[PDB]
């Protein structure tokens, strides 16, 4: 038993960490692309006149 | 937001005993993202620290909410027998969007007088702080207009100069679209739009002209950094003066 | 909370022997979540460490609790024969919510004088630390007002300047809505609201002006990180001065 | 049991992270305002003469 | 747990960086306008005589 | 019996986890305050001259 | 040891003082903007000789 119940908490905590991994990677891909776009618009703002 | 024009200041020149309005233009910084400018969410503060004037929020109205059909052909001039419908919101098309703007602060003021009078008439607003008339004879019948702040501006209709008298109950600010604004109805300034901001002084702040003084204006939308504008004002040099 | 305006400091300029109030604006940081600002739960501390002044909690009152109907038309000016009802809480509508705000610290002060006098009258509060009058003749009959701290401010009514004298019993802070506040009654600042914070000095802390000194203010709500505000104050340069 | 004790370490570690969050946000608000003040004094030092 | 507490430090550090962003952008808008005004007054000082 | 002895291991493991909770929270409070102090001294080092 | 002289005026009369210096040393004194007498701290906007 000591392992059976302990195996339930391992499965669940893996899924919980994988959910943070999923969110953090997605949102890093998002924000880094917002940064890419912003850097481009910043150069365009400095060059165009 | 970036300040994207000069700051214009108007006074009873040359006498300089009384202060009328400030006008300036803003746009979202570096074209990166849109800014909510709704007057419920956004504040515009005004401080002339030297004289102890400090207003935490003067922002009341926006013509960004207003479609051209709500203002065009809805104010009119009686030139003798003839009656001329004014066009105030100009418009143009690109990529299937209608862009909307006001060509000057005068047409913006008339569009606001109409809009606020119509909101009072609809019971949505208790009183308009702005009242605009061509006929000054009316004022004797409306004694509350005697003591509040008044300035005048001219427009041309059928090639004839029409003077309007603008009566201002309290110091307030409004915003209106100047270019790059297709989002009519929204109160949102999109990236690459240009928004006019105009402050009309009431009888309190109007009382004497800004000279040898620092004036600070701050626009604080509900998301993102506020725009803080500061000028030290020398003696104003014309009917309008460039202060910043 | 973020500091979302300049910090304004008021003194008996130019004489600089006495200190009146500090005003600043706060809003929930980065628009993420709401902040409880109830004066029962929240503390505002004030320290001028150089002079050994340290107040662990000065926060007493909030106009976030107060509906416009509790303050509008409830203070009035007698201009000769005429009696004018003041509007102090301004309001506007978006998406079926009524937003509430005070346009300046002066209307906020009058709304607070009324609110606290009404709470004393209702037996909910033992004494108001703030008392505001236009008539100074009254003071001879009320000798406790002789020794506590006093400052003045003007508002305009029927285009006429009305001076009010504000008598302050002890150093205290209050908060009031400036924009983006639909939650009137609640003491909660929602994300994208803007809240004015004002500190009025009593005869203790008023005794001489802050110069060559560091002043620290800290707002500590019951949930989340406190906002710590610090300025080194040079000699104040006007009736109001921007210190931070 | 495997979860009961594991639930004690989760509660405690949340509180521990929340304490860093509290300190880091407060001290960021502090230092960014010291920066604001410094930037102002730097401009005043360049302008006043 | 490893993520739950780690998610508390991410939320807080985002807010902390956003607060610097808010201050730096505001104060850049301020100082660049002080520069604009100064440049104008410098030209006026060179032209007026 | 299966529970009586099993109840001895639950009591003990709770106490063991509570001891980590006690230590981790205390030491988090300590280190975050060392960070607060350090951040202050870092700003003072950048400002004072 | 090293000697230099300086004059002060007292009752409009020049008084010469001879300063004898045992070793190379430095001292500081307040010149303006110093209210903190007793402290050894130069506040911002003080001037120290
Ligand atoms: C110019 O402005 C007038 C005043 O705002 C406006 O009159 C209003 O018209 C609406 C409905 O429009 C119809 O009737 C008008 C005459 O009243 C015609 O000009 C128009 O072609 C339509 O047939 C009416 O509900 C409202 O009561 C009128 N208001 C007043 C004060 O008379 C005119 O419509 C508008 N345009 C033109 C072309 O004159
Ligand atoms: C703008 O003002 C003009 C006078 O400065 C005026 O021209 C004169 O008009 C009268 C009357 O005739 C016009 O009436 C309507 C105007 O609503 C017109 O649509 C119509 O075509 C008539 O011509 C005329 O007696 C006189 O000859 C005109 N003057 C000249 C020098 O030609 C304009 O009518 C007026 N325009 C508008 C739109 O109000
Ligand atoms: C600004 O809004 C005012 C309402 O707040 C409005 O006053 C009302 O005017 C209407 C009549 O409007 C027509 O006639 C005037 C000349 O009398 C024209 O200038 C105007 O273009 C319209 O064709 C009147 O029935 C009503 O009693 C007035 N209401 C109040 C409160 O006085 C002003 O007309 C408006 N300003 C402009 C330039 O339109
Ligand atoms: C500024 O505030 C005044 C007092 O709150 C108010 O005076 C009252 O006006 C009403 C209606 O007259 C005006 O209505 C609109 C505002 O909706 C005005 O723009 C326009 O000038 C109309 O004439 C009047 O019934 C009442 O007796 C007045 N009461 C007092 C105490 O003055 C003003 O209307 C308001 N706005 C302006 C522009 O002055
Ligand atoms: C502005 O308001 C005036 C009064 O509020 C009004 O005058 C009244 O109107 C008639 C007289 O006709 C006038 O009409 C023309 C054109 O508007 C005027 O230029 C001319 O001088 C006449 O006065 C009359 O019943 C009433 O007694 C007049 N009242 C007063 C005090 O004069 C004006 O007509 C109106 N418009 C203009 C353009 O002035
Ligand atoms: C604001 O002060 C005005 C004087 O600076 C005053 O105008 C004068 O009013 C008197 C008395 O008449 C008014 O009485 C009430 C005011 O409560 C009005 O509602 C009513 O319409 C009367 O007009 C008048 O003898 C005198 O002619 C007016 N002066 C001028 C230059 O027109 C206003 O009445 C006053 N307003 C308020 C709302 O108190
Ligand atoms: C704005 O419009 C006014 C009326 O619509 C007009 O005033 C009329 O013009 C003359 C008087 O000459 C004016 O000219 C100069 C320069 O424009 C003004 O600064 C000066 O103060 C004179 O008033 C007259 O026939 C008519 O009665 C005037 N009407 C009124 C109501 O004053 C202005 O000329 C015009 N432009 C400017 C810049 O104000
Ligand atoms: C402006 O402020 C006045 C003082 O706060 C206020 O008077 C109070 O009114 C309430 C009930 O309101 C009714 O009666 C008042 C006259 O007293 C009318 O003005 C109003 O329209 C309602 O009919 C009353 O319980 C209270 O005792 C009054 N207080 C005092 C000191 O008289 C006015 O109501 C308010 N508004 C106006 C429009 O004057
Ligand atoms: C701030 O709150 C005070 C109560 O703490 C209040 O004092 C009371 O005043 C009332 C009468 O109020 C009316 O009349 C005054 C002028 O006398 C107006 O300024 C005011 O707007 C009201 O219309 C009086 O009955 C009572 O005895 C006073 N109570 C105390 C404790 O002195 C102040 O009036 C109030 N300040 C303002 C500006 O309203
Ligand atoms: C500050 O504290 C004082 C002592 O605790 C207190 O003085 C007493 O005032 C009462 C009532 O008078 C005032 O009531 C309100 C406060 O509810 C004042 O804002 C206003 O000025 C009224 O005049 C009086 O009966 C009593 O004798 C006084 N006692 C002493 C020892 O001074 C002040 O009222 C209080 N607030 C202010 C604003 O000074
Ligand atoms: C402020 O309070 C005064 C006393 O507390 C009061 O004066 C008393 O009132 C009458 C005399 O009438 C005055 O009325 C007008 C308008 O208020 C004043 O401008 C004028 O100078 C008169 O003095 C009298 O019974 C009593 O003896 C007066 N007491 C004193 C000491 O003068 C004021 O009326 C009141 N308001 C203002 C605006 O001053
Ligand atoms: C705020 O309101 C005061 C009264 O409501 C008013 O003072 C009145 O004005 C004159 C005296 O001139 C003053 O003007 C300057 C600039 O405003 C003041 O700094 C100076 O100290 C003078 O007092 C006088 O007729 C009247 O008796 C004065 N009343 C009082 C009670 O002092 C102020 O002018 C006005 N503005 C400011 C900035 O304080
Ligand atoms: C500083 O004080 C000295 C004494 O207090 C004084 O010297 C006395 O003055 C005269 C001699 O003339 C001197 O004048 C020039 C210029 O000041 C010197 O450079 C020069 O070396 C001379 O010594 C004499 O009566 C008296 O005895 C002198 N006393 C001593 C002790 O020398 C200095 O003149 C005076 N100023 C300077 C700049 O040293």
């Amino acid at each position: 038993l000591a392992g059976l119940d302990t195996a339930i908490i391992l499965i669940a905590f893996i899924i919980t960490a994988a959910v943070l991994a999923y969110v953090a990677v997605n949102m890093g891909l998002f924000v880094t692309q917002k940064a890419k776009t912003t850097i481009n618009k910043g150069e365009e703002t400095a060059s165009t006149a | 937001l970036s300040l994207s024009g000069n700051v214009l200041y108007a006074v009873n020149y040359p006498t300089n005993t009384k202060s009328y309005w400030m006008y300036f233009t803003v746009s979202p910084s570096s074209g990166v993202s849109s800014v909510d400018l709704s007057p419920s969410t956004t504040a515009i503060s005004f401080t002339a620290a030297s004289r102890g004037v400090s207003l935490s929020n003067i922002y009341q109205f926006s013509l960004l909410s207003v479609l051209p059909s709500q203002v065009n052909n809805k104010v009119q001039v009686k030139l003798g027998t003839s009656i001329i419908n004014l066009t105030l919101a100009f418009s143009s098309n690109s990529a299937g969007q209608t862009y909307v703007y006001y060509s000057d602060p005068n047409y913006a003021l008339l569009a606001l007088n109409y809009t606020l009078g119509q909101e009072v008439k609809g019971g949505q607003l208790t009183s308009s702080p702005l009242y605009i008339i061509s006929n000054t004879s009316i004022v004797a019948s409306k004694p509350w207009l005697k003591n509040d702040n008044v300035f005048t501006f001219n427009i041309s209709v059928n090639g004839t100069e029409v003077e309007y008298y603008a009566y201002v109950n309290k110091t307030f600010a409004f915003t209106y679209p100047v270019s790059g604004f297709p989002l009519a109805g929204s109160d949102i300034a999109p990236a690459g739009s240009v928004i006019g901001v105009m402050i009309l002084f009431g009888p309190g702040e109007a009382t004497n002209v800004f000279q040898y003084e620092t004036v600070t204006i701050q626009i604080t939308p509900n998301i993102g950094s506020p725009l803080t504008i500061s000028q030290y004002i020398y003696q104003p040099d014309g009917k309008v003066t460039v202060i910043g």
